[PDB]
């Protein structure tokens, strides 16, 4: 478990359960998928073991 | 996609809740970053030879 995916897949989720219009929950569920997604992973851990 | 995030993130603020402005805000500078999309970019080139290696074998 990388605590940054974690700590953004939580906030994600937060999103989720808050917004209840259609759109928002579109919306938030790709983001999830982007967030879920391993090459997304790969870079966001990269990028942030370099800054 | 950049749209998005700015559409949840004004959303979050009409509901009173702007407990996500910085999360999100991180989450856009983060997609626009030159070196995560270098680095991105990069990472599916060598996907892509990786899969051209698997392919040859049989």
């Amino acid at each position: 478990q990388d605590p940054d995916v974690e700590d953004l897949f939580s906030s994600l989720k937060h999103i989720q359960h808050t917004l209840v219009d259609s759109q928002s929950q579109e919306d938030i569920s790709l983001l999830l998928q982007l967030v879920q997604n391993r090459d997304f992973q790969n870079a966001f851990k990269i990028h942030n073991a370099v800054t | 996609v950049l749209q998005v995030l700015d559409r949840l993130k004004m959303k979050l603020q009409e509901k009173g809740d702007t407990s996500q402005n910085e999360k999100l805000s991180m989450f856009y500078e983060t997609l626009k970053s030159p070196l995560f999309n270098q680095i991105l970019t990069l990472q599916q080139s060598i996907k892509q030879l990786k899969g051209q290696l698997n392919h040859i074998l049989e």
